[PDB]
């Protein structure tokens, strides 16, 4: 098969910028390259075909170039509605997409607002214990969370997710859930959440004595 | 206008089967080749199969050869996909896609459907347990142990919208999803509405400090 | 990829 790889995976820019996404093929495919744009929850939309031909109705700020193995999509003057995901497709032998590139709004650094939540009592009588750590409205998206129980790291017993970039703050929010048994929960007392982010000049920890 | 509508998605036990349909309208279905394309949260866009306008030719991706079958009804104007021996790798949203060909462009996609989710899991449908996240002041709800997705969380019946963050769910080790939904209040403290469609569950929990 | 249409 033919592989397709886009660079970079995530693009950070502001409205009005000129950005370029690069797509490289594992073998020469001449000019058989198209570019699709996917908005969250919606289907892909054709923008460029044949490396450099603009699809009808697509704004002129979109532009593509390339031949052989390397191909570039360029947006001269990013619009607010353009901060989505962009895929390149080969149509020489069958069809192969790239991994996609999210165009993200660049913003000033913003430290997270860290909150820790003890397990609900209705959940404790059920057998399991969940401890939620909330990292609210931060930028950039890169963040590190570590769970400490009586000053002891916790590996393989927590899961997290991050929201979409906010349409009003351009920030991110994270929530990590530490899942322990009731026996393991009432064995200790000091449950802490340590957060490392670029906006923090020092790691922050929000603790809660079991009670 | 062109309209492609997928249906038939749902939860399938590994090794069992499932068939997807796609109702086409707004154009001459009998003149266009049709595609199936799927999308995984962490694998991207993967082409599945293509069928000719008259159904004469048909090609599949290697990962489905022998298990999947693409058919077509040029009278009811419907595309079909018969999926046998479903694996976990097959869990994704399956898109209907009409083929576009020109001498300069080649074979491509132009009009797509809304997509339909296929979940290859061994779990049974279950309602979520809603636990409160009690308290420049943060509070929220925990939607734990439900299958399948999705759940719908709203605060004060769609009124308390500002400062709300409903997070993406996570698949736990039991095969059940869990989800957090937080909201910030001005510390002058003075109810989440979890609704799970498959289990017909509507839970409303109050969060007091 | 050949023409899958008419």
């Amino acid at each position: 098969d033919i592989q397709m790889t886009q660079s970079p995976s995530t693009l950070s820019a502001s409205v009005g910028d000129r950005v370029t996404i690069t797509c490289r093929a594992s073998q020469s495919i001449s000019s058989w390259v198209a570019w699709y744009q996917q908005k969250p929850g919606k289907a892909p939309k054709l923008l460029i075909y044949k490396a450099s031909d603009l699809e009808t109705g697509v704004p002129s700020r979109f532009s593509g170039s390339g031949s052989g193995t390397e191909f570039t999509l360029t947006i001269s003057g990013l619009q607010p509605d353009d901060f989505v995901t962009y895929y390149c497709l080969q149509n020489m032998r069958y069809w192969t997409f790239g991994q996609g590139t999210k165009v993200e709004i660049k913003r000033t650094v913003a430290a997270p607002s860290v909150f820790i939540f003890p397990p609900s009592d209705e959940q404790l009588k059920s057998g399991t214990a969940s401890v939620v750590c909330l990292l609210n409205n931060f930028y950039p998206r890169e963040a590190k969370v570590q769970w400490k129980v009586d000053n002891a790291l916790q590996s393989g017993n927590s899961q997290e997710s991050v929201t979409e970039q906010d349409s009003k703050d351009s920030t991110y929010s994270l929530s990590s859930t530490l899942t322990l048994s009731k026996a393991d929960y009432e064995k200790h007392k000091v449950y802490a959440c340590e957060v490392t982010h670029q906006g923090l000049s020092s790691p922050v920890t929000k603790s809660f004595n079991r009670g | 206008q062109v309209q492609l509508v997928e249906s038939g998605g749902g939860v399938v036990q590994p090794g069992r089967s499932l068939r997807l349909s796609c109702a086409a309208s707004g154009f001459t279905f009998s003149n266009f080749g049709m595609h199936w394309v799927r999308q995984t949260p962490d694998r991207g866009l993967e082409w599945v199969a293509i069928i000719w306008f008259d159904g004469s030719n048909t090609f599949y991706a290697d990962s489905v050869k022998g298990r999947f079958t693409i058919s077509r009804d040029n009278y009811k104007n419907t595309l079909y996909l018969q999926m046998n021996s479903l694996r976990a790798e097959d869990t994704a949203v399956y898109f209907c896609a009409r083929s576009f060909y020109s001498d300069s462009a080649g074979s491509l996609f132009d009009y797509w459907g809304q997509g339909t989710l296929v979940t290859v899991s061994s779990a049974s449908t279950k309602g979520p347990s809603v636990f409160p996240l009690a308290p420049t002041a943060a509070l929220g709800c925990l939607v734990k142990d439900y299958f399948p997705e999705p759940v719908t969380v709203s605060w004060n019946s769609g009124a308390l919208t500002s400062g709300v963050h409903t997070f993406p769910a996570v698949l736990q080790s039991s095969g059940l999803y869990s989800l957090s939904s937080v909201v910030t209040v001005p510390s002058s403290s003075l109810i989440c509405n979890v609704n799970h469609k498959p289990s017909n569950t509507k839970v409303d929990k109050k969060v007091e400090p | 990829n050949p023409d899958p249409n008419a």
